[PDB]
């Protein structure tokens, strides 16, 4: 149905507010209490929310801010400023964004301020403000950390209530900061590590792929949820769920798998099947270098086998085109048969195509200093990738494979 | 001598200001090799105006001879004197010296190449300007760079600017090829005085005993 | 006009992922494949057919950030309907939210296809993660496509990013190539005649070439030679063996010449039009002869003996491998060799040193290291054995006697 | 209530009017300023220390008491100028500021520098000296040598974090030492003198841990307010248990709990790195060696055979969160990997 | 004034009213002989130099015409496709020589011809000001506009604005110097926009064309349509510029055999360059008009006789002391000696006769040289030389019949058949017809009589004796002629050291033999300056070296001055290219070893 696709595409792709909170109750208690304390009293605080990728940092701060804004007195008189470490790469850009988001762009006018903190103090004196700093580890790679010092200093000293929430992925975030800004940062840390096991992951699979209680057609929602409940207990589902849980505990990978699974649901196929999830798992788990080696010609495969022989005889030493061509000539003149005795320029063309795909990397990159041959290079394919991709080559000649084993 | 080659290959500096009681031995003999080279000044002044440039090679310090040259002839020109032996010298610095002092411009340029194009176009617009570039060392470690001499050669090729230079190093003909020795119309003049290096080697005495 | 052949699973997956207009698709798909596998063609025809608002941008042409962002903004403003200038990615996000809110573009998915996406990673660190997360930052229902030839593992930044859905466009096999090449028919002959021509062409060239573009260009070039027996009358359309006997030595000579671009395509067409024998010319290569002065010739011979010969054998050869590349030498060794091979007095004038540094600018030598300029003696001899042996034959000198025993 | 006023007194923004445990330093700085304000002469002073010592508070207290002295007609009236180095956008922006602080005129940097040179009763204070450094280094040397003239009649105070600063520049020197056990205890009991909100064993623990680790006052105030929050959850009196929870909530490193909570293949990758370091004996190893050990480890564990496009994702995930230190992934299979953490911490985290 | 803590000292003559400038040629009067004569000499120098420069540029624009015709044919044929209608970019690989300094002039000749025939939109780019793609494209667009962050779309917008049909042509002068990346990026960007921006590329190549394979891979060289072209040889342009600047009577200035040997050795051995040969002739002309006072007569012959009419009294005595004039009065009779020495008017008239005799000698000598060239060119095996310049040198150093090499040429010349001799006589009679105002009126009639006559051996030996007697009479060295010093230049050594110097020989001679520059008995086979004795001491641990230097300086001559002399004489030797410190010892280095 169309509405199922709409609601589930808004759930998985454009990551959307859903009521469920998974293993973050203590952390949400800490964050909600601190934000409510900043909003209703005059306390000024700093938090670093630390977690790996896709572990629910922005979900937690958006949910906490939504519940905080449900209070009417907070919603009347609390201002927010969002700043990302990707968009604002300088302190001038960030300061312009602070002036614009506080709706004081008309107020500041043509007035000139002697220092950055004079600009910020003029901003704040025209009612609490909450600062959210997405990609906090990029704000600490600036010149002298003017923004971090001037935010932590106003939080520690000035009367104006300010909360500085910073979302980061680095576990060493308290080693990039300067000593003086480390002093003014109250070391309140919220860690969203993924502390849940595999049966809880199966409940995650059930709870995300389920229609809400405000859905209009109730009988289709009921039979959809019963089909999902049945699909959670299927052993073929739990094998690929075990494989994806073994790779990572991230929920964003699960959402990618669920979107690839749900993509195969049409008017002809109303309900999800285990084969949909297995096909999605086969899509996600492809090996890229084997896919690239599958598309090569025969001559490039012979070049790669000659390179493998060079790396096996003269171990961990780079090579140029002349040694590779000498080994390939030792093939074509004696070992197998007369043809594939191609000339040097077409073999050089194949070698340059292997360089273009970045299956070969130069040992030293100096363009123009050296000619095309006599340039030392290294192979970026392991032996077992070569053997596995060679077994799956579409029409491989027998003598090339027999040369590769020997 | 490939024969000898193959075979062979197979005290503070503050004292030196006070300890300068050395007496040259051949004072009379070396006094005749300075006014010998004062004869060639008018030939140099003529050949500068016909589009040539002069490079001086020798054993001793040519700095006194160029300093004598400034006092003799160039007393009515907008001339600029460059010290290659100075530790903090750059081709960016000589370009600021020409732009800011001679032409009275007061601004900051985005790159050295844009400023070089601006000085070239300003000299091509007006031929009333005559400017002399004396460079005491052209082979020093700050000016050995190929891009700096590319800028200096593009400066020297115009018809209303002139250049005299001195080289000291043994392998100085390495640092110009056929494309760059077409920008400089060099006339090589041996001025082999025996004066010893005081100003140039005062910085050399810093990093040794 | 445009028809896609042997691309049916890929079109199915793309059209399924796009969904309806008001639906939300993936934030980022990364499409990878080989040098001609319908990356641009299938995507561009599929976005043109479904009438989806999309902007197709090449990253080689936009070599700065400002050019790329202004190209996207101007093309979107042309789709919606003077000049919008943005210097930073921040203003790009703000102006992109400004332009998308028009009545045509409020409730549909806008597509930003970026071709040759392996040039984005060289631009700046914050550009590629910003485009991977553009649906989250702008909140404007946006999908961004990345067409590339390099795999995704070479693209990941050190700090991580939002992961795209990675899709693979498979290679064309010999059956797919034969089906695609036999579609743009020459109308003056039959279908199976051109099919047999494509069959013998792929019989010759499939070992060394799997590229559809090069094979189609070769099929365009060699076709009048194939169909001149039926013009003259020696053969007919059903005489396949006569046609293949005519065409296969010509096809085995075209590989050495036109595929390597020694003889140009227009020259090849003129040779078969004028009936002149193929491979009767030198081409671009085999013109390896440069006219040098006398001392430049001995400087180059001295450098070639300095580079490819060890220093321990110097005194045995001159006073009284070819693999592994050149070996660097100092300037003093070069001058010692030069004074030892010339049987006359040579003065070390300024022009000989100017010759040594001018052979570097002609790429016949290369200085290595660049530690110092005047007191930097390091040089290499970057030229081959045949060029040096021809020069040594010109000055009447025996280079093989002095290279090795 | 009771803990609410504890949160009000314990806040860093509530600086006391009279500071405990820094009465000698106030007396020394006040006598150094009184020896130069009454006789109408000029001088320079440099102050240093680690950031928790209390320099800015004592300097502002000295300036406050001198302002009340001048208001009471004891000393001649004096203008106060304050410049902070970190708050400025550019290093030269001192010159446009001090002039604007001294006279009404606004100008460029160099022209304000010239008018400040020609101008030289004002008492300048320059906090955060380290950011006024330039490669030409005129700002530092000027800021010392203007007050040592007869026309200038200026007093310069300078604050920084390194005591060995004004020797590389080529001046009374003052050093603030970090607080000990008893001084930190005195500050914490001074803030809570009339309030029965804390047990003295908790104050004992917080003072002894902070005085052991760094020696800052802001850390004491933060740990005490966080322990107040933890005690507010368990509902009083802030016992030894709540401060013990706060001190290792704010002091412990979360590397071991990150390694323990990772997925199966990430722990197997770490075991492969350790096995490669045992076989080699170095501190770096290429991705090829680690993957060659990891295939064997996944074989004996019973896990399915790992692809390189999966092991590269595991390596990028571990290196992204700074458990490992890796090169950019643009070169691949030649990535030398080194552990960010010690091997003993890894074996402590993986054994359970 | 010349030393503070700054590396630049600008000086201005401001605040004083000396706005007037000093005119040129005041520096030419460094030796006072006559105040008026030197000005006339400088004007004669400027006039002759302008004539030689204009003749050189006319010669060079004449020679490159055929290659320009083929290239214009290629450009029109390649743009016929865009006139009809992805295609390849049409490129021409113009293989210039190794003679780099010539190329700029060639490109000037290449530009205006295209601007007259194919396109009005021609631009030239060099690699020195294109480090990256932004500078390459910014430099390209402005040269397009005169004939904001611009891109490739601005080029298409400008083209659509100005045309509303001709191509644009971009000449990249030097393939060796461009970066690989800007070439690859420019080709890839420009190829996909060929439908609305027609681009034709000429690649100026100095070496063989395989450098295209060196910079560009096969994936990018397949986007080009390369057709190869070749330019004129250096040798042919050299022989043409000597035949139209030295072997003509139109220019009065000539050079001696040794100066010509100097210039041909620095041409053939060091570098092919005709601009260096032109610079050598400019310096020869300059120093000849400097050193010689009576070189004012080296101009066109009526002006020369007009100058002979009006001279100063000292100039006549300067004429009298010429060595050729001295030998000329020695060989005459007794009364003519005092007639020439005493009276200066008879001197003026007699020198007026002698200049005209020299002028007709030059004309006869060049036409007989041109006639002998046909005989030696038709004859195989070329003993005297295959080129006119080799023949001119070997006849200029000495008469060719005194040498025994000419007898073998004559002996080979007797063994020819009829068709070759008919070809020789036709070419030589064409030579006589080509140069008008002949003073050899008899020989043209003689050779037309020999051509008219068609016992073959007797007429064959008759024509052999004819050309033999011709080169007896008129091939003659200029050193055996009166007043040749007026119009000849012989300063080989000074010209050689000004053009082609040797600094390492000078440094070695100064250090090893300081008596050569200080003739005060400083050396015959301890008494030396400090640098010259330290250099001979090392040709190297420092302490033993200092003891050896101290032993020598105390043998030759509580002070502690001599150790500072050692420090200065090692630091000075280190400022030159001799001493480099090394960590194996306190010092162990020998950078010369020669
Ligand atoms: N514990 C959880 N409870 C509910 N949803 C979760 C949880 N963990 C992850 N998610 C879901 O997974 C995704 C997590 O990514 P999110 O954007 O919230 O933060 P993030 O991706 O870690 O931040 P960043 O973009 O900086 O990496 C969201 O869609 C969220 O809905
Ligand atoms: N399935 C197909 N059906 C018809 N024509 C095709 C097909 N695939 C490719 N072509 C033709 O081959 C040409 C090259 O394909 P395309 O440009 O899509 O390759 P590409 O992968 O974009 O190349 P690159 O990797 O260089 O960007 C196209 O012009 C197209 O006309
Ligand atoms: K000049
Ligand atoms: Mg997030
Ligand atoms: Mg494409
Ligand atoms: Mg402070």
């Amino acid at each position: 149905l169309s509405q199922v696709q709409r609601i589930l595409r808004e759930r998985f792709c454009r990551q959307s507010p859903h009521s469920n909170l998974f293993g973050v109750q203590v952390q949400y208690k800490h964050l909600s209490e601190l934000l409510k304390r900043t909003a209703l009293h005059g306390e000024s605080n700093s938090v670093l929310i630390i977690g790996p990728r896709g572990s629910g940092k922005t979900m937690l701060i958006n949910h906490a801010l939504k519940e905080l804004m449900e209070i009417e007195e907070v919603s009347e008189n609390v201002l927010q400023v969002h700043l990302n470490g990707l968009l604002q790469i300088n302190d001038k850009i960030a300061l312009k964004e602070i002036t614009r988001q506080l709706n004081l762009e008309n107020v500041v006018g043509d007035k000139v301020f002697g220092s950055f903190a004079e600009n910020l103090s003029f901003l704040l004196e025209a009612c609490p403000v909450i600062f959210i700093l997405d990609e906090f580890d990029l704000f600490a790679h600036h010149k002298n950390q003017t923004l971090l010092y001037n935010l932590f200093d106003i939080s520690q000293s000035a009367q104006t209530p300010i909360a500085v929430i910073g979302l980061t992925c680095r576990l060493d975030i308290l080693e990039l900061l300067e000593k003086r800004v480390k002093s003014r940062f109250s070391h309140r840390q919220i860690h969203l590590m993924n502390s849940f096991g595999f049966p809880q992951y199966v409940k995650i699979f059930k709870e995300q792929l389920s229609l809400p209680a405000e859905f209009p057609d109730k009988v289709f929602a009921e039979k959809w949820n019963e089909n999902v409940q049945y699909l959670s207990e299927d052993r073929s589902v739990q094998e690929v769920l075990q494989k994806h849980f073994n790779i990572s505990k991230n929920l964003r990978s699960l959402h990618m798998l669920l979107m690839l699974a749900l993509n195969r649901v049409t008017a002809s196929h109303p309900f999800m099947t285990a084969v949909d999830l297995m096909e999605a798992s086969q899509l996600c788990s492809m090996d890229s270098k084997a896919n690239i080696v599958h598309g090569l010609s025969v001559l490039e495969i012979c070049l790669i086998i000659a390179m493998k022989h060079l790396n096996d005889i003269y171990e961990e030493e780079p090579f140029n085109f002349q040694m590779v061509y000498n080994e390939f000539q030792k093939f074509v003149q004696r070992k197998a048969h007369s043809v594939y005795n191609f000339e040097k320029p077409v073999v050089m063309k194949a070698f340059e195509h292997l360089q273009q795909l970045e299956l070969i990397k130069p040992m030293e990159r100096t363009s123009g200093n050296s000619q095309r041959e006599y340039q030392l290079m290294k192979l970026l394919l392991d032996n077992t990738q070569i053997m596995n991709a060679l077994q799956k080559y579409p029409n491989c000649p027998t003598d090339v494979r027999q040369w590769a084993t020997s | 001598l490939v024969e000898e080659y193959f075979e062979a290959h197979s005290d503070q500096q503050t004292l030196r200001n006070l300890l300068s009681k050395v007496s040259p031995s051949f004072s009379a003999e070396l006094k005749q090799l300075n006014q010998q080279y004062e004869k060639l000044f008018h030939k140099w002044m003529l050949q500068l105006h016909l589009g040539f440039n002069i490079v001086l090679y020798g054993l001793g310090s040519k700095r006194d001879l160029l300093e004598r040259f400034r006092t003799t002839m160039l007393q009515d020109s907008i001339h600029v004197v460059i010290n290659g032996f100075f530790p903090g010298i750059s081709v960016k610095s000589v370009l600021n010296s020409i732009t800011e002092e001679v032409l009275d411009h007061m601004g900051t340029f985005r790159s050295i190449l844009d400023q070089l194009d601006w000085i070239v176009n300003k000299f091509k617009e007006d031929s009333s300007l005559e400017l002399f570039l004396l460079i005491h060392n052209l082979d020093s470690q700050m000016l050995r760079g190929e891009k700096s001499q590319q800028i200096i050669g593009q400066l020297s090729s115009l018809h209303n600017i002139y250049l005299i230079a001195s080289i000291d190093h043994l392998n100085a003909p390495l640092m110009w090829d056929h494309a760059k020795q077409s920008l400089f119309n060099w006339l090589w003049y041996e001025t082999t005085t025996y004066s010893p290096y005081t100003e140039e080697t005062s910085y050399e005495n810093s990093l040794l005993v | 006009e445009n028809v896609v052949l042997c691309r049916e699973s890929q079109v199915s997956i793309l059209q399924s992922l796009f969904g309806e207009r008001h639906h939300f698709s993936f934030p980022s798909i990364f499409i990878y494949g080989h040098t001609a596998s319908g990356k641009t063609y299938v995507t561009q025809t599929l976005l043109k057919t479904l009438e989806l608002p999309h902007v197709f941008v090449n990253c080689v042409e936009c070599f700065t950030l400002r050019l790329l962002l202004e190209q996207i903004l101007n093309k979107l403003n042309h789709l919606s309907s003077t000049e919008i200038t943005c210097e930073t990615f921040n203003d790009f996000v703000r102006l992109f939210k400004q332009v998308t809110t028009a009545e045509n573009l409020k409730d549909q998915t806008v597509y930003i296809v970026l071709d040759k996406a392996e040039y984005l990673r060289d631009m700046e660190a914050n550009l590629l993660p910003g485009f991977l997360r553009l649906q989250e930052l702008a909140d404007r229902n946006v999908t961004v496509l990345f067409l590339s030839e390099i795999v995704w593992e070479k693209f990941r930044p050190n700090t991580g990013c939002f992961e795209p859905f990675v899709l693979y466009f498979p290679d064309y096999s010999i059956g797919n190539l034969q089906k695609i090449l036999s579609h743009d028919h020459p109308p003056e002959y039959s279908a199976d005649f051109y099919a047999a021509y494509i069959n013998i062409l792929l019989g010759v060239f499939y070992t060394v070439c799997r590229d559809l573009k090069e094979l189609r260009h070769l099929a365009v070039l060699n076709f009048p030679k194939y169909c001149e027996p039926v013009v003259k009358g020696e053969a007919s359309e059903r005489d396949t063996r006569k046609l293949w006997r005519n065409i296969e030595p010509h096809l085995k000579k075209a590989m050495q010449t036109v595929y390597l671009r020694e003889i140009s395509s227009s020259q090849w067409e003129k040779l078969q039009k004028d009936d002149t024998d193929p491979g009767q010319l030198k081409g671009l290569s085999a013109h390896t002869h440069v006219e040098l002065p006398y001392y430049s010739k001995f400087i180059l011979i001295a450098a070639y003996l300095a580079s490819y010969n060890p220093a321990r054998t110097d005194k045995r050869f001159f006073l009284k491998n070819s693999l592994l590349g050149p070996k660097p030498f100092p300037l003093d060794r070069l001058l010692a060799i030069l004074y030892s091979i010339v049987d006359s007095r040579v003065a070390p004038t300024a022009n000989i040193f100017s010759q040594i540094t001018s052979l570097v600018t002609l790429q016949l030598l290369t200085l290595v290291g660049h530690d110092d300029q005047l007191d930097g003696p390091k040089y290499k001899c970057t030229v081959s054995l045949d060029f040096i042996r021809a020069i040594a034959r010109t000055v009447n000198f025996d280079i093989i006697k002095y290279l090795y025993d | 209530s009771v803990l609410e006023e504890a949160r009000l007194r314990l806040h860093v923004s509530a600086v006391p009017e009279s500071l405990p445990c820094r009465e000698q330093e106030f007396q020394d700085i006040y006598n150094f300023v009184e020896s130069k304000l009454l006789d109408h002469t000029g001088g320079c002073m440099y102050i240093s220390g680690v950031p928790g010592t209390g320099k800015t508070a004592t300097v502002h207290e000295v300036i406050r008491c001198l302002q009340q002295a001048a208001q009471a007609n004891d000393v001649p009236p004096f203008q106060y100028i304050e410049v902070n180095g970190m708050k400025l956008t550019e290093p030269h922006q001192v010159y446009v500021q001090i002039l604007q602080k001294l006279t009404g005129q606004k100008a460029t940097a160099n022209h304000a520098a010239e008018l400040l040179a020609k101008q030289f009763t004002t008492v300048l204070l320059v906090d955060e000296l380290d950011l006024l450094w330039t490669h030409k280094q005129d700002i530092m040397y000027n800021l010392f040598d203007w007050p040592t003239h007869k026309e200038a009649r200026l007093v310069v105070l300078a604050i920084a974090n390194t005591m060995d600063l004004p020797e590389r520049i080529m001046l009374t020197r003052m050093c603030f030492q970090p607080y000990t056990y008893s001084q930190l205890q005195q500050i914490l009991r001074s803030r809570l003198k009339h309030l029965k909100a804390f047990e003295d064993d908790a104050i004992q623990l917080v003072a002894r841990k902070v005085a052991a680790l760094s020696g800052d006052a802001r850390r004491c105030l933060d740990i005490c307010r966080r322990a107040t929050e933890i005690c507010e959850f368990s509902q009083g009196l802030v016992t030894i248990a709540h401060s013990m929870e706060a001190v290792d909530e704010m002091f412990s490193s979360s590397y071991i709990t990150a390694i323990k909570n990772s997925s199966v293949l990430e722990q197997s990758f770490l075991r492969a790195i350790l096995a490669e370091f045992r076989r080699s004996g170095l501190e770096e190893a290429t991705f090829q060696q680690i993957y060659s050990q990891h295939v064997a480890l996944c074989r004996m564990e019973g896990l399915p055979y790992p692809t390189m496009s999966e092991t590269m994702a595991v390596c990028s995930h571990l290196g992204s969160c700074r458990l490992l230190l890796v090169e950019p992934s643009r070169n691949d299979l030649l990535l030398r990997v080194r552990l960010n953490v010690s091997q003993d911490d890894v074996l402590y985290a993986l054994k359970d | 004034t010349s030393s503070m803590s700054k590396g630049c000292f600008v000086f201005k003559p401001n605040s004083k009213k000396r706005k007037i400038s000093l005119p040129i040629e005041d520096y030419f009067n460094k030796g006072k002989n006559e105040p008026e004569d030197s000005k006339l000499r400088f004007e004669t120098y400027q006039l002759i130099w302008q004539q030689m420069k204009s003749e050189n540029e006319r010669l060079q624009e004449e020679l490159n015409k055929n290659l320009f015709d083929n290239l214009i044919e290629f450009l029109q044929k390649s743009h016929s496709g865009f006139q009809k209608n992805l295609r390849e970019i049409p490129t021409a690989a113009l293989v210039l020589g190794v003679n780099v300094t010539d190329h700029d002039l060639t490109f000037g000749s290449l530009t205006e011809a295209l601007q007259n025939n194919v396109t009005p939109y021609v631009v030239s780019l060099q690699a020195k000001d294109c480090p990256d793609m932004k500078h390459f494209l910014q430099k390209l667009i402005s040269q397009l506009m005169d004939c904001t962050h611009y891109s490739m779309d601005s080029l298409s917008s400008w083209y659509m604005t100005v045309t509303q049909s001709p191509p644009v042509v971009v000449i990249l002068k030097d393939m060796e110097s461009f970066a690989t990346k800007v070439l690859q990026d420019f080709i890839i960007i420009s190829s996909q926009h060929l439908h609305e921006f027609p681009l034709i590329l000429i690649f100026g190549i100095a070496t063989s064309p395989i450098i295209i394979h060196r910079l560009l891979p096969h994936a990018v060289s397949s986007l080009l349509c390369i057709e190869l072209f070749q330019s004129l040889s250096c040798k042919e342009h050299l022989t043409t510029v000597l035949d139209k600047l030295l072997l003509t009577t139109q220019f009065p200035f000539k050079i001696n055999e040794k100066v010509l040997q100097v210039l041909t050795n620095i041409f053939l051995y060091h570098d092919f360059s005709v601009q260096n040969f032109i610079k050598g002739l400019q310096l020869s002309l300059l120093e000849h008009f400097y050193s010689q006072p009576l070189s004012v007569l080296c101009c066109n012959l009526p002006e020369a006789k007009r100058r002979i009419n009006f001279l100063s009294n000292n100039q006549c005595e300067n004429i009298r002391r010429l060595p050729s004039f001295r030998r000329y009065v020695e060989k005459q009779a007794s009364e003519k000696q005092v007639a020439l020495l005493t009276n200066e008017r008879y001197l003026k008239e007699e020198t007026q006769l002698l200049l005209e005799n020299l002028h007709v000698y030059h004309m006869n000598y060049f036409l007989v040289l041109r006639c002998l060239h046909k005989f030696t060119s038709s004859l195989p095996k070329y003993p005297l030389g295959r080129q006119i310049r080799e023949l001119y040198c070997t006849c200029l150093e000495k008469n060719i019949w005194d040498s025994e090499e000419y007898a073998s040429v004559l002996q080979l010349l007797r063994m020819l058949a009829k068709d070759e001799l008919m070809t020789i006589l036709e070419k030589c009679f064409k030579v006589f017809k080509s140069y008008c105002e002949n003073h050899l009126g008899s020989t043209a009639k003689r050779i037309e009589e020999f051509l008219a006559q068609f016992k073959f051996e007797v007429l064959r030996e008759n024509v052999v004796n004819f050309i033999d007697c011709l080169v007896r009479e008129y091939l003659l060295p200029p050193e055996t002629q009166p007043l040749h010093e007026v119009v000849y230049f012989s300063a080989a050594h000074a010209l050689r050291e000004h053009l082609n110097a040797a600094p390492r020989i000078a440094l070695h001679t100064a250090l090893n033999n300081p008596y050569y520059y200080l003739k005060n008995e400083a050396l015959k086979s301890n008494i030396a300056p400090d640098i010259c004795i330290a250099y001979k001491l090392h040709l190297i641990n420092l302490v033993d070296w200092s003891e050896a230097f101290a032993t020598v300086v105390t043998a030759a001559e509580m002070n502690e001055i001599i150790h500072a002399r050692f420090i200065r004489a090692v630091s000075e030797l280190e400022l030159l290219g001799f001493i480099k410190p090394t960590k194996q010892k306190t010092d162990h280095v020998a950078r010369l070893t020669w």
